[PDB]
Parts: structure tokens; C-alpha cells; sequence
């Protein structure tokens, strides 16, 4: 008669790896990498991201024509916009403080355009001729729509001095710009004055813009460049504008009703019309694990991002052959 | 492993064995079977759970990425921007796979200190009633039936009485 | 008879933590995370620091008015400045690059203030009618009294040419700045000349100003803006002033006699009257523990910043019920 | 623990022995006693004290914060200024909070370590000239008095004497 | 160290065994010497290879610092990324001198453990047919010619034959 | 008759620390840090440094004349630039965005220099007499050889309107500068035109310089200043200058043939006459070890750094006495 000591084996091959030994089999273990998504842009938490598609930042936010899908976009969760946007400025130039501004988003879920200087209120100058054949709409030329590029009335283009107050609760987003003729003679035949200026003040800001003439490549078959600059209203605050030409003028202008957390996404993906509660710009993710390795930029509540291929803990014992 | 028993002294596991993780295997003139040891068991339950669950919440609050763009004469903090998010990244994956690593050596380890212990739990009971075997066994002097048996995973054996 | 082995145990109720095991009580531990502080601002190793109290560093620098307490501060440790202290920038405008200069102030322990342009110098212009309401002293119109606001004399502003040799050791602080009038009248109500600048040289500086006439919402009641600029000048180098009006020149500068260790630290608190070895944002730290949790911005000798709640080692043994 | 012997098949720590981590209890006709092992009790303190030092030296070198201010339209550097400050802070919070877990759990098993083989010392003196109870305690076949318990604790237990 | 016999039950090494990490010594009538166990000292040469290679691989990804230059009036940022690339270095430094440390520790008690097991495993052979006399030997109660002192190292011992 | 079970000991004094215990004896061990270097800068895998000697990468790029050695350099591995080279920019000025420059040349093995813009073209203006006595070449007035210092032809400076176009294959690194003079007289005495300009387009850049007068302190015997521009041009583009006045004209420029792996390394050494596979600033590296302690920025196949004076792990077993 015997009584003997031992322990539990079973049919398991699941492996682990220790310092001084690797592939050792066991009896039991647990993965704890997330290695699996499901390859699809969707709605975080039921709130659908923006997809600005091939729109860009500047695109969307100036009105290119051709971004008119997003002439009033609601509330979003995140925004998703390509590596290299063909939809961008149509007319060629800069965006100044560029991504400052798209720094900005990321606390930013929803916008609510409104009118600040009515397109209509340009009595003494030209406001329905500011257009290009570099961003067209329908065949035809056309411009940003959200500002208002100026011309000479009836051979005059006098000082202009308009100014607007922020009597809305919210933070308002101003865009403008200033346009850079080709040549001395392309500055007279648009606004005449052959010396201008734009000046813009707030309470803050103490800017002052001059056009600068320069011989140019054609980028979109233009010469010319629009150099587009921006600012935060604060409330009860007020926007002043004096120019005696080249003033892209602002029509609309984005008040800030949302802030929190958010995020601009890059990837050429589309939208998956999904739901997930953790997304990257690969795919979304749904698992209990502590870890994965889908892609370090996530959105959510998320695992942790390890660049690891395996995460595998002992839980049971060496398992025998 | 360090403490000799499993896949030492104890040559291999038992596919018999499914009721727990250590256990007693009897042989006598009544028959013979397997019988886990509830108490080793469920403390090497609650350690391993305990050390998942210690592992995860370690790993909890670590390092995020999150979106940056710069422009064309920006390239230095761009750079430094990519440097750091990377710098953390390896940081956190080091940490990662090396407390996998060494705490996977101490689970089995620990494994095998608990097969140890109940073979001498039962060792200093039996002392010199039984024949040490050598290979986790204990050969009986005496006729040892199922209430024998049943008295040596109690830690009742009576000592005296044989 | 006989021998027993064992092993001691004790009245211990402290506990320790485990990977498999939580609140385990041993028979001894050591504390080793500080987690007290006396929630005061101290003197750092004998040496007080410099408490800017409601004004801030450009205050103190270009001398508001209202910041006459640090008119000849001494030698100090760190610096403790408010959040939001109410005296800035008196007259409304912009420091320019005062974060950098800040910054420069973490390596400076001790300034010596020293005149460099007396202000009854100024013979062909006038020196003491440079005030505003903006910046009240004892109920009446005051300035920054380091910077000379200088105006027309008998409604002429000649051309300033003046030149500073810094014949010192030390290197020199030097601060200077621009006036942005409201309107086209107001540039000749008080310089006359319609188009004026400021060029400043050293051997390193290349600078020319020009003022920027903008409509502005009034600041402290004033719609003009002041933008002050800085440079520090080398031994044996000399500054060169030259301007047509809107000039705000240099009285007093800034010798940096003594450089070193120290930190412009932000909190609301005041003056302990106390002596410490580590100082906090939230306050002072005397302990000989590894760790704290206090706050992780400090100064002096102080233990590692940890976020932990609690940091205690087992030295002794698992301790008996 | 892992070497089973501390709150394994002794079942208790002893509130009577002040002068010692580990020691040894007497009885015969003479009376009885506790006489703590002060080798095995000074290599615990130097072990430990090192282990310390060790611990707070190795912490020594480490990530200090600077204060850095910014202004309104340099808002991504900033941002790439606390997520590096923030990031430093809690790669060594978990340094910290995880040496302190591994190396205790090493403490408690360095103690369970240091008895064990205290009494295994005393197991291979007295061979078979006792017997081994179980639970930390030998009985002696002779009759032991004081001189004779002192030279256990010697290891000087002249076991051909016996 | 934690297992009890390098340093311990064994007082010291040998400097006669050339062979092997561990081993037996023998002696008879027909003479004495040294014999490697090669089973457990290659056991202990692969453990220890593979945890050279496993230390030298994970910290094989691992912070890179690059060259960077700023202006006199990027003062902020050049600290910044004087700050961050201290820092990483800091970090990598810890965890290599802290892991060499840890590993250090283990790898002494690897070999103890080893002492250990291979003792046992002997002693449990032998069991009442040799006087375990407490400092690593056995006498034997028969006589122990070289092909009976084979057999104890080969795992052979046939004890109901002595 | 008895049988012993034992382990080795041997003559080795090697130590090992532990957490416990300190200088601990060993059998075996391994070292796995490197310690040493050869002192000297090498060949990186065959392919030798560029070691600008007292030049730096201003004086190199721009063609200062005491860098004639680097006036076509080969393909290198990596750069040796010293800590203040004496020859930087010989007549005083500022390299615009240099700190940018530097680091994309980071990302560059070799340059081609390629000539854009013949000296000998320019018919209207006098391209012989740009020169200054504080770049001395054998005894006379020299400049920057890549430039051309533009002054009037027979009191007379007609508008420059040139225009290149990169028919290449490869990017294009073209240089630039402009001239600030001392005074008013000095502008009419070289250049004429009272009020000059230079203006600078591609398909990107839209520049407008103008000169700025100011007294300045002398810097290597010379009051004026010079202020260095450049860009990349790329393929099929074209740049485009129209200056009347203090134009620093493009005579060179450099192709970007070759991308990849480098960099600026700092360092008072010079060319070792050597070869290796991992090189530091103190000199290079020749060790199979996981880690070394020499110097942080290496470039090549190395070990790792860290901040150690020892890193010895035990392999072997606690060594008798
Ligand atoms: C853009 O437009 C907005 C709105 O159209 C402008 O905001 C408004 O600015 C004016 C000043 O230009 C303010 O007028 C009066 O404000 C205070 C109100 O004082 C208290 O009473 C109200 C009523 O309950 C309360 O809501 C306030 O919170 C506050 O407690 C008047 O007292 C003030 O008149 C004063 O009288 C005092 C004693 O009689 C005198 O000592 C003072 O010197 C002063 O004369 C004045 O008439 C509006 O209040 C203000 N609107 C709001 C909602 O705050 C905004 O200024 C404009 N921006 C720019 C840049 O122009
Ligand atoms: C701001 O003001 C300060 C002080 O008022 C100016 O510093 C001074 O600048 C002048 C030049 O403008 C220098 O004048 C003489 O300097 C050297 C001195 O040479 C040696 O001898 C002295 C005496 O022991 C010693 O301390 C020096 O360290 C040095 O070793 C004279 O030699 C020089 O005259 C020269 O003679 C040589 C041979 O005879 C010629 O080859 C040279 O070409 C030259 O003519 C000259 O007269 C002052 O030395 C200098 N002060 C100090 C303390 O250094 C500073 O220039 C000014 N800044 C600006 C921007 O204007
Ligand atoms: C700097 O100089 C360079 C070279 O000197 C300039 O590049 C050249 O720019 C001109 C336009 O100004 C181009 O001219 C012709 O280009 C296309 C070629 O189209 C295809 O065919 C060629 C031949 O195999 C192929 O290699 C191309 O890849 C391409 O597939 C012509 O088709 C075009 O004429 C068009 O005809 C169409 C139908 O007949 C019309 O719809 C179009 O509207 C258009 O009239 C034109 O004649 C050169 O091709 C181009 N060189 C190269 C190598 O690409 C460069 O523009 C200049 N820069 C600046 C800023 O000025
Ligand atoms: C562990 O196991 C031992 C041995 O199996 C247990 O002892 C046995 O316990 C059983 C059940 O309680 C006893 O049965 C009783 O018998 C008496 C009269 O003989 C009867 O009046 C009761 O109704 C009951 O049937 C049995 O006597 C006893 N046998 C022996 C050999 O001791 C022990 O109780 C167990 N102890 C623990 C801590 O689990
Ligand atoms: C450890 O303890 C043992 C047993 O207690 C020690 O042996 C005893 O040592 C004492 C004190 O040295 C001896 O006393 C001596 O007795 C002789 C004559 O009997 C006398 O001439 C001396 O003046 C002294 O009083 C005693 O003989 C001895 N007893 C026995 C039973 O051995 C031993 O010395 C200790 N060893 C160590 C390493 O601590
Ligand atoms: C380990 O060692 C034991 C004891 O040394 C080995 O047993 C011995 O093995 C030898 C060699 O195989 C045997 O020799 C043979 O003898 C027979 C007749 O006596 C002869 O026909 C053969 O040609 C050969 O010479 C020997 O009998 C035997 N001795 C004893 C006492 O058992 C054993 O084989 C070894 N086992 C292992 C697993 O290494
Ligand atoms: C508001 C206005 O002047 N719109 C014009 C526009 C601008 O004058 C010009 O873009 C300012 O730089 O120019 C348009 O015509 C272009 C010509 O100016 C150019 O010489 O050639 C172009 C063809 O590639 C084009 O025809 C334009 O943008 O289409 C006409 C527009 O009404
Ligand atoms: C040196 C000087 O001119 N000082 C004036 C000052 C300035 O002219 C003005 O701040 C430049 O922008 O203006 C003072 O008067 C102010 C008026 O100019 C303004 O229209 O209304 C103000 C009331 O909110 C104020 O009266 C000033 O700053 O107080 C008078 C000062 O002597
Ligand atoms: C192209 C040209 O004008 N070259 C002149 C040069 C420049 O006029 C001047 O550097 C522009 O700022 O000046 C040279 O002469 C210098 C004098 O202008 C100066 O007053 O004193 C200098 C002595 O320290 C020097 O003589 C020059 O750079 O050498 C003459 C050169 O041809
Ligand atoms: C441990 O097992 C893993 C998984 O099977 C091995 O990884 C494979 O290695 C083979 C060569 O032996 C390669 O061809 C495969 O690409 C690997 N497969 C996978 C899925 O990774 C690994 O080699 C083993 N490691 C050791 C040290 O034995
Ligand atoms: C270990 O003990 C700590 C300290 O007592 C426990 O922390 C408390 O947990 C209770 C709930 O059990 C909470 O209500 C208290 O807020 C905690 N008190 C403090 C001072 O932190 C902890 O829960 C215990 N942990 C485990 C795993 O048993
Ligand atoms: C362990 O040994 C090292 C190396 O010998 C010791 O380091 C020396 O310490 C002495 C003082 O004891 C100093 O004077 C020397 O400068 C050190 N020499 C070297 C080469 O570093 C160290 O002190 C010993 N550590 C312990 C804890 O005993
Ligand atoms: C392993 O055994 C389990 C019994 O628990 C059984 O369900 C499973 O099918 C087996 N798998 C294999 C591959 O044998
Ligand atoms: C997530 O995956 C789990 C499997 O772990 C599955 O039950 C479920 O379908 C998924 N949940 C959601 C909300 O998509
Ligand atoms: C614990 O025991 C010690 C004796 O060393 C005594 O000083 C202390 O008062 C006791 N504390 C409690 C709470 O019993
Ligand atoms: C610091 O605290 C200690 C207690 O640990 C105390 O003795 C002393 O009063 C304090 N020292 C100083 C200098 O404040
Ligand atoms: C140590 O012993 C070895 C034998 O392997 C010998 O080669 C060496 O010379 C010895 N060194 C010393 C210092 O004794
Ligand atoms: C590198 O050092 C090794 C010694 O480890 C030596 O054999 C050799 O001379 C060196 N190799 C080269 C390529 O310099």
C-alpha cells in the first residue's frame, strides 16, 4: 500500500516564454495582447466621427466649393483626414498659424457657422466678382465661401472700415485673408490703389498686412496667392477691419459651442458604418486585454500600445509530454 | 525548477488528476485513485489571480500617443516630437515583456514550491511508518485502507497508533 | 525534552504589499515616501526668495508703477509668481519674447539696476509728459519708470542718435519698446512726423521698428498699445538708438551680477517667514525619506517625485495573528 | 511562502523572543526558554540594510521636472512639454511601486529561507538521536539538559556521545 | 544563499573538480577522487546562456540620442530636448544596472538550488543504507567499491541489494 | 567509504554585486560593457567624414575663401564640425533658419555644386568689385564664392528680373543674401536707388526683403551686415529674383544627389587616418559588448549607451577561499 505526491497534467500545448528558457509548455496561461481589429473607421460611443474625405482642415474651414458636404457638419467624436488631401486650397497660398489652429480641434466636437458681415452690406465695392477658375463649382469659377474676396467699384476702391462684435456667449473662430497680385499693373486693375494695407485688431491683436508683389510659378494655373490668416474672438469682444485693398473678407465665421476631448485622425480609410468604443486609424477595437499592438494613436478606452508581437502569462503549471 | 519536485523527484504530472492542481494518488487492497488537496490549490489560486490582476493595474497608468503636426521648417521638433513618443514607447514594451518573463519564472517556481511543501507535509507525518520511495511515493508498513488514507490528507495520521 | 526552531513575532499592525498577496502584516517595514509638507513658502538655505506678490516678472522689469516694492530687489533663491497677477502690462501691448527671457531668469539669482540714458538728457525732446491714466500712481497719470515715454518739444521731434557703451563687467539687461498710436491725427498729435521708425543695433542686433496704426478695442481704457523688446548687451559692445518718434527709450538697465540655480515658481501662496532645505509650489520639505509626493516642481535637496499614495519596504517578517 | 517553513509546518511566529528575527526554544527538567540564533539574525539585518540602500540608490538618478512657460500660439510645444514631463513622472512611479512589490515578496521569502535552513542545521546535528515532530520541534531520546541544549545552538552536538 | 547548501550544509567548493559546476567525490579502499555530473551542470549552462542572450536582446531596442542645435532665442526648447534626451538615458541606465543586479541574485540561487537537488536526489537513493553525516557526504554502512560508487552517480543504487 | 556531493571553486577573483550584498566572489562572470575607444575620428565602413577643420557649415555652404579645401567635397559618412570654428561667416551678418539647414543636412551624403547663374552675365551691373577686406584671400579683398555682391555700372542699377529653372533630376539647394549698409549715403554710394528691394518666388516661397539702416558696432572691421537666405528648389520648378539694389545673387548652388544616414557630430578632434563600424565625438568603437559608456551620439552599428562604470553579470557560482 502507497500514498504518493503529485500534480495536475493535461492535453495543453499553450506555451511561455522565462528568462532562461524559452517555449515552455503549460498546463495553463493567459494572452493578454490584443492582436485583432476589425480594419474599419466607425462611430465612437454612438457619436459618428468627421470624414472629411479628400477635404482638408482648410478646405472644410475656408468653404473650398468642392467641400460643400461639409457646409454644416454636426457634432463629432473624432475627425479623419488623409495623409494628402487633393481638396485643399484651391486657389494656391498659405494658411498662417496652420496647425496651432488644427492643435486647437483636438478640443474641439462641434462647430456653428454664422454670419458675420452679410455678402449683401459690400455696397461700395464689388463683392460678386471674386472668383477664380483655379476652385470651380458647376463649370463655372467660384471661390471660398466662407470669405469674400473684394474688387473696385466703378473704378474706386475706398477705405473700408467694418467692424464686428462678439455678442454671442461662445468663443468665435474669425478666418480672413489677404490676396497677392502678380505684377504692379494686376494691383490697379483689381483695386486701383497701388499702395494698401489690411489692418485687423482686437482686443489682442495688433496686425498689420501689405501685399507683396514677386514673380511666381503657377500653381493651379494662378500666379497669384491668397495668404489666409485667423483668431479667437473672445465674448464681448470686437473685430476691427480698415483696408484700402486686397482684403479677403470674412461672410461666415465658426463659434466654438462644444470643447473637449478629441483628436485629428490620419488614414485613407472610410467610413466603416460601425460602432466601437476604442478606435485607431487602422480599425477599431473590442477586447478585455490590458494590451495591444494595432497602432500607438488611439481614441477611447483603449488597451495600452506595446510594440510587442506575444504577451503570454503562466497561470498553470509545466505541463508534461 | 528550483525547489526539485516537479519534473525532479516527481518525474511527470498526472492526466488522472482533474479536480485540482496537487493532489494524492492511494494504491491499496480496496483499489486506488486521484485526490486533489483543496488547500495547496486554492492557494495557488488566489496567488496567481492576484499577481494578473497586480501585473494589469501596474500597466494602467503608462504612456499615450497623441497627434502633432508641424510644417516644413519645423523638421528639429518634429523630430524631437517623434523621438520622445518612440523613447516611451520602447520604454513601456521593455517593461512589458520583461515582468512577462520574470514573472512567469516565478509562477512555475512557485508551482513546484508548492508540490515541495505537500510532499513534506506529508513526509513529516508519515516519518518512519512508511518507506521513502524516492519518487514522490510513500510505501506503508502497515495495511493502510481508504480511512487511512483519507487521515493522511487530513493531516490526522496517527502516528502512534501504527 | 526538547528543541523547537522559530522565529519572532510582535505586537506589528504594519502591512506591506505583494505581488501574489495584499496587506500582509510584518513584524517590521520603513516608510520611505514623504508625504508632508508645511505648506508654506520658506526661505531657501537662508536666502529669501524674491515674492513678486500681485505683479508680475514684466512689471517688475520695466517698473510698473504699482510694483515700486521691487524698485532694488536683493539677492534671491527662487521667485514665486501668481497665476494671474493683476499687475502686468499697466498700459496694454505685448512683451516680446518673454517667455525666452524668462526663461533666461531660472539662470539669474541677482540683478543690480544702473542708469544708462539719465532722463534729463532728452533736451531737444520732451521727457516728462510720457504718462497715462492707465497706469495711476498716488491718483495721478504715472509709467513704467525704467522706460522714458518721449514726445514732441515745441511741436518738432528731430531725429534721436544716442549711443550706450556698456563699460561694465557684467553682462547688461537692456529694455526698450515701441508706441502703436490710435489714428493718423494721434501719430502727429504727439511726434508729428507722419512715418516714423526705431533702429536699434548691436554687434549681434539688426533691428528696425515701425509703428502699426490699427483700430483697437480699449485695454485699462487706452486703445493705443505699447510692444517692449529686449536684448542682452555683451561687455565691450555699445547700443545704438535711432528714431523719428513713437520711441520709448531706456532709463534704467539691468546688470546681472550673479548667475546660478534658481526657478520662477507659480502659486497663490505668501511668505511663510520660515527656513527650508526643498521648497514646493504647494509648500516646504524637510525629511530624509527617498521619495514625496508632493508636487513635482522643486528647489533645493530634495527626495524623488513619485505619484504614489503609499511606498512602504518589509524588513522584517511576516508577523503572526 | 516558498521554503515552507514560516507559517508552514511552524505554524507561528514566537511574541516571547525579543532578542532575535530567528532562535531557538528549550525545555527539559531544569525549566525552559527562547535564545535567539545570532548569526543567522545579524545575516538577515545585513541583507536587508543592503537591500535598502540598494533600493534608494538605484532611485537616486532620476527625472527632475523644470518649470517652462509658453505662449497662446505655441500651444503644441507646450503640450509636447507636459506629455514628456508626465510621461518621465509615471515611467518611474511604476519603477518605484514595482521594485517595492518584487523585492518584499523577496524579503518575506529570504526570512521563510533563513528558517528553513536553521532548522535543517540542526536536523543534520541531531539525526537520529531525536525525533522529528513536525512542527518545528525535535524530542530528544536522552535525557537534555542545559549544557547539552547549548551545544545544538553550538553546533557542537556530539552526536556519537548520544 | 536561499537553498541552503553552497555556503551552507557544504561549506566550500572544490578547487579539484575541473570538469563540471558539480559533482561527486568519492573514497574507498581502492582510492578517491572528483567526478562532474554532467546532467546538471549542462542543465545550468543553458539556463545561464539563454539569460545572457535574453538580457543582451531586450535591451536591444532601445533609446538612440541625435544631434540637434537651437538659436540663441530657442533657449526653452533646447532645454526641452536636453531634458528629454537626459532623461531616456537615465531610464535605461536604471533598468540595465537594476536588471544585472536582480539577475545577479537569481543566478547565485540557480546554482545553490542545483547543489541542492543533486544532493537530495543522492540522499533519497541512499536512503537508511548509508549515515548522512551533515556536511554533503554519505558514509555507507557496506563497503562502496568504485562500480557501487557508479551506480550512486548513475542513478542506479540498488538499494534492497545492500 | 563515503560519497560527497560538491561544487567548483577555482582561482578567480572576479566580484559581482547583488541587491544584498556587495563584491561577491565568482567562479565565472561576463562583462557586457565597453569601456574603451581608439581616441580618433575614422572612416565610417570605408567611407571617410567630411571634417570641416576650422570651417564651419556657413563658411562651407556659402564658400567663404578660407574653406577653399571643401570647395567640392566627395561623399561622406558622417560631419565633424568643431565647438566655434573661427571661420564662420567672414563679413558679419546672420544665416537665416541655419539651425534647419543643419539638421536637413542630417539626412544628406552628398552635395554637387552646379553653377546657375553665370558671373560673367551680368552685363548691366558691376559683379567684379563685390568684395570686402574682412574676407582676405592671399593679401586682397575676396568674398563668399558661391554669391555674387551686386554694385551699380556707371552710377546706374536697372531693375535685375532673373529667372532659373531646375531642369534636373535631383532637389536643389540654392543661397541667397541681401545687404543691409551702414547709412543713407552708403545705399546711394554702392547700389544708387534710395529705396531697394529683393523679391523672391517659387512654387512655395513668396519672399519680399528689404534692407535695413541702423549703426551697428564694427564685427571684423565692417559696420554692415549681410543676411543669408536659401530654400530647396524642387524639380521642374523655378525660382524667380527681381531686386533694384543689395542683392546677393545665386553664382553656385549644390544638387542633392545622394539621401540617407548621417550627421553633424561636434568635436575638437581631427582625421584619426583610420577605419570602423560604430564612431563616437571622443573616438570610435571595436567591441562585441551590448553596452558602452563612452559618449551618447555615436552613429554606425553600436553598442548601447548608458551612464555605467560597471556592468558585470555572474555566470558562474560563489567562489571559495
Ligand atoms: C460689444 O457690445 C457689447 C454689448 O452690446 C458691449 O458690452 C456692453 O458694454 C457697455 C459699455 O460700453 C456696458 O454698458 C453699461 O455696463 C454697466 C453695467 O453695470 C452693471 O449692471 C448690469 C445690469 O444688471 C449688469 O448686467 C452688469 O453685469 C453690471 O453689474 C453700466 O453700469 C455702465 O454704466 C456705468 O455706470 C456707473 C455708475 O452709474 C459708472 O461708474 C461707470 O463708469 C459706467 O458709466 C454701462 O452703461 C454693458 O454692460 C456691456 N454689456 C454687457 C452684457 O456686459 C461691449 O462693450 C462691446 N465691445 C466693445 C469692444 O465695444
Ligand atoms: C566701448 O568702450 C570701450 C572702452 O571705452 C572700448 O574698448 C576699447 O576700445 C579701444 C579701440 O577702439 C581700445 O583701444 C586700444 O586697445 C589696444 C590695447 O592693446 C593692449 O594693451 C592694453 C594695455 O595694457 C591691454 O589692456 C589690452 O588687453 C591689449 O593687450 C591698443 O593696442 C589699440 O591700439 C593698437 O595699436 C597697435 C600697435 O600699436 C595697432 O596695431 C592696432 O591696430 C591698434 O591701433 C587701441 O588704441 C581699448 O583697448 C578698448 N578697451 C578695453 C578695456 O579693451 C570699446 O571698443 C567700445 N565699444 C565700441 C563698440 O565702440
Ligand atoms: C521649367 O522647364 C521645364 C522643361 O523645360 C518645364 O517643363 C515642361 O513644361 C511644359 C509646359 O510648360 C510641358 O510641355 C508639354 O507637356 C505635355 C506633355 O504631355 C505628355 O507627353 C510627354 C511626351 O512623352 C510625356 O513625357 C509627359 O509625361 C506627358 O505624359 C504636353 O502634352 C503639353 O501640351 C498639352 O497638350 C494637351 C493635348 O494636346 C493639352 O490638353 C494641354 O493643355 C497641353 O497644351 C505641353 O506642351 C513639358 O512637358 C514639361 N517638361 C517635362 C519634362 O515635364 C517646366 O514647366 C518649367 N517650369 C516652370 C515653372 O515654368
Ligand atoms: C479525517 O478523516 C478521519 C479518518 O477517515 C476521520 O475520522 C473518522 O471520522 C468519521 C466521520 O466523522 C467517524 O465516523 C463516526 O463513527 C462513530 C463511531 O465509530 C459514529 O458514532 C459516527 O456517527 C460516525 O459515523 C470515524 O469514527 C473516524 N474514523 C477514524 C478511524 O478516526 C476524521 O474525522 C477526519 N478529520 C478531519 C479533520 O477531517
Ligand atoms: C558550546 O557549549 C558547549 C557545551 O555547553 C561547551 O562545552 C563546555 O564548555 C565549558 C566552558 O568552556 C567547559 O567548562 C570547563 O570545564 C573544565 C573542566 O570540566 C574547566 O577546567 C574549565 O575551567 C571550564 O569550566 C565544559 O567543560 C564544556 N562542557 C561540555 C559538556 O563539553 C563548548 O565549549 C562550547 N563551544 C563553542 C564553540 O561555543
Ligand atoms: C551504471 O553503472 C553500473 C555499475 O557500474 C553499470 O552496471 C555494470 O555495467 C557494466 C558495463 O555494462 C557491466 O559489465 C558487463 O558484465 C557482463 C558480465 O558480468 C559482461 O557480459 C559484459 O560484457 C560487461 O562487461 C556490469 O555487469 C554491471 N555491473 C553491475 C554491478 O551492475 C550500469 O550498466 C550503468 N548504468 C547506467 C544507466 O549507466
Ligand atoms: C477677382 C479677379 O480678378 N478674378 C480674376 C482672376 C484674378 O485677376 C487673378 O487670379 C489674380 O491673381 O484671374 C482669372 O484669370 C486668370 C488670369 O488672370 C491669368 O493671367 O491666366 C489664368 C489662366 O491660367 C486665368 O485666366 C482667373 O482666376 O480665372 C479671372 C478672374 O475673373
Ligand atoms: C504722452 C501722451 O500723449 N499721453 C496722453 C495719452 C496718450 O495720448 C494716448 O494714450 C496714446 O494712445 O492719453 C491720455 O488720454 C486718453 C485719451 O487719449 C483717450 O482718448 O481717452 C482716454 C480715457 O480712457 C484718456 O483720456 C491718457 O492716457 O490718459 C492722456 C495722456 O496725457
Ligand atoms: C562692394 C563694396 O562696396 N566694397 C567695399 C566695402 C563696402 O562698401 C562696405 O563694407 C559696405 O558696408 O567696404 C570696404 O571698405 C571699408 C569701409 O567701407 C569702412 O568705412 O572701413 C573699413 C575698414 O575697417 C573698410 O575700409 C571694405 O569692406 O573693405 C571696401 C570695399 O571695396
Ligand atoms: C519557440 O517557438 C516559436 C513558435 O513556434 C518559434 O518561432 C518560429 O521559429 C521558426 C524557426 O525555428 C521560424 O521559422 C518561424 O518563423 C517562427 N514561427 C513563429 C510563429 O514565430 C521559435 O523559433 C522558438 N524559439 C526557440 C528559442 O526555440
Ligand atoms: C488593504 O488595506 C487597505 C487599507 O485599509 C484597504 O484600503 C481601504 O479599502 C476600503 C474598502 O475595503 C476603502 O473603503 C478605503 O477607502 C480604503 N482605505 C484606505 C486608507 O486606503 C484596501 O481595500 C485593502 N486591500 C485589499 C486588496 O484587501
Ligand atoms: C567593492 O569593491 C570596490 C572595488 O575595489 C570598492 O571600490 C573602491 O572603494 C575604495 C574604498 O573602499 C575607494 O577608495 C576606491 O576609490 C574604490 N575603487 C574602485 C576601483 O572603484 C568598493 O568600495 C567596494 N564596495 C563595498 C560595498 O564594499
Ligand atoms: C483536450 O482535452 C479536453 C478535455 O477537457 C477536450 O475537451 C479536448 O477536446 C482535448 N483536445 C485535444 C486537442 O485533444
Ligand atoms: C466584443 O467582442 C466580444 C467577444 O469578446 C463579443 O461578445 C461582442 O460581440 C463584441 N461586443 C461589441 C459591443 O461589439
Ligand atoms: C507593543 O509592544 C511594545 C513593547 O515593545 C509596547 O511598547 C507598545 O506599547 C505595544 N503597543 C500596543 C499597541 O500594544
Ligand atoms: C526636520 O524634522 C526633524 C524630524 O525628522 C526634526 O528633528 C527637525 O525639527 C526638522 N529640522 C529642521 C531643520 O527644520
Ligand atoms: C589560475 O589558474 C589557472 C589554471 O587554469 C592558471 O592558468 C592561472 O595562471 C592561475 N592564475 C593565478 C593568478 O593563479
Ligand atoms: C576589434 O577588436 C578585436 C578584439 O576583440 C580584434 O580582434 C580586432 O583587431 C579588431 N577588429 C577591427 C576590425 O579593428
Amino acid at each position: 500500500d502507497q500514498i504518493c505526491i503529485g500534480y495536475h497534467a493535461n492535453n495543453s500545448t499553450e506555451q511561455v516564454d522565462t528568462i532562461m528558457e524559452k517555449n515552455v509548455t503549460v498546463t495553463h496561461a493567459q494572452d493578454i495582447l490584443e492582436k485583432t481589429h476589425n480594419g474599419k473607421l466607425c462611430d465612437l460611443d454612438g457619436v459618428k466621427p468627421l470624414i472629411l474625405r479628400d477635404c482638408s482642415v482648410a478646405g472644410w474651414l475656408l468653404g473650398n466649393p468642392m467641400c460643400d458636404e461639409f457646409i454644416n457638419v454636426p457634432e463629432w467624436s473624432y475627425i479623419v483626414e488623409k495623409a494628402n488631401p487633393v481638396n485643399d486650397l484651391c486657389y494656391p497660398g498659405d494658411f498662417n498659424d496652420y496647425e496651432e489652429l488644427k492643435h486647437l480641434l483636438s478640443r474641439i466636437n462641434h462647430f456653428e457657422k454664422i454670419q458675420i458681415i452679410p455678402k449683401s452690406s459690400w455696397s461700395s465695392h464689388e463683392a460678386s466678382l471674386g472668383v477664380s477658375s483655379a476652385c470651380p463649382y458647376q463649370g463655372k469659377s467660384s471661390f471660398f465661401r466662407n470669405v469674400v474676396w473684394l474688387i473696385k467699384k466703378n473704378s474706386t476702391y475706398p477705405t473700408i472700415k467694418r467692424s464686428y462684435n462678439n455678442t454671442n456667449q461662445e468663443d468665435l473662430l474669425v478666418l480672413w485673408g489677404i490676396h497677392h497680385p502678380n505684377d504692379a499693373a494686376e494691383q490697379t486693375k483689381l483695386y486701383r490703389n497701388p499702395t494698401t494695407y489690411i489692418s485687423v485688431g482686437t482686443s489682442t491683436l495688433n496686425q498689420r498686412l501689405v501685399p507683396r508683389i514677386a514673380t511666381r510659378s503657377k500653381v493651379n494655373g494662378q500666379n497669384g496667392r491668397m495668404e489666409f490668416f485667423w483668431t479667437i474672438l473672445k465674448p464681448n469682444d470686437a473685430i476691427n477691419f480698415e483696408s484700402n485693398g486686397n482684403f479677403i473678407a470674412p461672410e461666415y465665421a465658426y463659434k466654438i459651442v462644444k470643447k473637449g476631448d478629441s483628436t485629428i485622425m490620419k488614414s485613407e480609410l472610410e467610413y466603416g458604418n460601425c460602432n466601437t468604443k476604442c478606435q485607431t486609424p487602422m480599425g477599431a477595437i473590442n477586447s478585455s486585454m490590458p494590451f495591444h499592438n494595432i497602432h500607438p494613436l488611439t481614441i477611447g478606452e483603449c488597451p495600452k500600445y506595446v510594440k510587442s508581437n506575444r504577451l503570454v502569462l503562466a497561470t498553470g503549471l509545466r505541463n508534461s509530454p | 525548477g528550483l525547489f526539485g519536485a516537479i519534473a525532479g523527484f516527481i518525474e511527470g504530472g498526472w492526466q488522472g488528476m482533474v479536480d485540482g492542481w496537487y493532489g494524492y494518488h492511494h494504491s491499496n487492497e480496496q483499489g486506488s485513485g486521484y485526490a486533489a488537496d483543496k488547500e495547496s490549490t486554492q492557494k495557488a489560486i488566489d496567488g496567481v489571480t492576484n499577481k494578473v490582476n497586480s501585473i494589469i493595474d501596474k500597466m494602467n497608468t503608462q504612456f499615450e500617443a497623441v497627434g502633432r503636426e508641424f510644417n516644413n521648417l519645423e523638421r528639429r521638433i518634429e523630430n524631437l516630437n517623434k523621438k520622445m513618443e518612440d523613447g516611451f514607447l520602447d520604454v513601456w514594451t521593455y517593461n512589458a515583456e520583461l515582468l512577462v518573463l520574470m514573472e512567469n519564472e516565478r509562477t512555475l517556481d512557485f508551482h513546484d514550491s508548492n508540490v515541495k511543501n505537500l510532499y513534506d507535509k506529508v513526509r513529516l507525518q508519515l516519518r518512519d511508518n512508511a518507506k521513502e520511495l524516492g519518487n514522490g511515493c510513500f510505501e506503508f508498513y502497515h495495511k493502510c485502507d481508504n480511512e487511512c488514507m483519507e487521515s493522511v490528507r487530513n493531516g490526522t495520521y496517527d502516528y502512534p497508533q501504527y
